[PDB]
């Protein structure tokens, strides 16, 4: 049995840790909602 | 139950101790999460119950108490913030520039940040704090790292 607990407000926060690259990927979406890499 | 706008953890006691199965967004009295977090099960908020209202396994989204309310979209140009809520750790903003998932039915914004599975449903946002969609349904890349889609629903 599942329950929810508040974790924070939803807000843009100036000078967040800035990280992660921005890759362009060819993908397929199956009927079960699973993304997969096309090549 | 608690129906204050914000980001919430999604917990179960069905396994060892209390386990975070993921996260979701409370907005206009509707709870928004990914379908793979709850699998369409009802949720507890205090002694209040949240019933599923709308869901779609292919979009991997579900809404509680009402229709999907989150209609903001990535602008295709600007950086965004993952409001990551990881299991047993304090909510944290992480700023990134989305990648792109190229599909036959068109281009989806994507985020290259790896967090545990129990981070699934963490809200991606724009510079005005609007939820442009959720973290947690994506791909493992040639590296072995995780790339997540900006999964957004439709507002009617
Ligand atoms: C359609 C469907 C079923 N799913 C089940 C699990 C996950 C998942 O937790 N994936 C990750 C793996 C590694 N790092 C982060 C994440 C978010 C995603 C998913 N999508």
């Amino acid at each position: 049995d599942m329950y929810i607990e508040r974790a924070g407000d939803i807000t843009w926060e100036k000078d967040a840790e800035v990280t992660g690259n921005s890759p362009r990927l060819d993908v397929a979406l199956d009927e079960s909602g699973d993304f997969s890499l096309v090549e | 139950g608690e129906t204050t706008d914000g980001v919430y953890r999604v917990m179960t006691r069905r396994l060892l101790g209390s386990t975070q199965v993921g996260v979701g967004v409370m907005q206009e009295g509707v709870f928004h999460t990914m379908w793979h977090v709850t699998k369409g099960a009802a949720l507890r908020s205090g002694e209040g119950r949240l019933d599923p209202y709308w869901g779609d396994v292919k979009q991997d989204l579900v809404s509680y108490c009402g229709p999907w309310k989150l209609d903001a979209a990535w602008d295709g140009l600007s950086e965004v913030q993952l409001l990551a809520v990881p299991p047993g750790e304090r909510a944290k903003n992480i700023q990134t520039l989305p990648g792109i998932f190229k599909t036959k039915d068109g281009d989806i914004g994507a985020v290259a940040l790896d967090y545990p599975a129990g981070t699934s449903g963490s809200p991606i946002l724009d510079k005005c704090g609007r939820v442009i969609g959720l973290y947690g349904n994506g791909v493992v890349i040639k590296n072995g790292s995780y790339v997540s889609a900006i999964t957004q629903g439709k507002r009617e």
